[PDB]
């Protein structure tokens, strides 16, 4: 979708064009290390339900 | 899986092989001799074949 946008505008026979939908942005990722999770006493299925 | 009572822990690993097989290992077929697939299609009542 970058090449195609980014190419096609090179091309004297397009105009305007737009990716239609959302680009991607910054997500705050997780991560859970379950070796200190069991480690203590803490189960893991209530740590996602939490 | 666990955690040894006496340190470390046990894995999936430990207890079982794992791997992409089949979901279903019932049919199979092969095609003049070599191993091979395939969908068959039923055509749709009034649809033309």
């Amino acid at each position: 979708r970058n090449k195609f946008l980014m190419l096609a505008a090179q091309n004297p026979a397009l105009q305007r064009v737009r990716p239609n939908g959302m680009s991607d942005e910054p997500q705050y990722k997780l991560e859970i290390d379950d070796e200190k999770a069991s480690a203590l006493g803490v189960s893991l299925a209530d740590i996602n339900s939490t | 899986l666990k955690v040894n009572p006496d340190g470390s822990q046990v894995r999936l690993k430990d207890v079982a092989d794992v791997g992409l097989g089949g979901q279903d290992y019932s049919i199979n077929a092969q095609f003049n001799g070599s191993p091979a697939s395939g969908i068959a299609i039923k055509l749709a009542t009034g649809a033309n074949a």
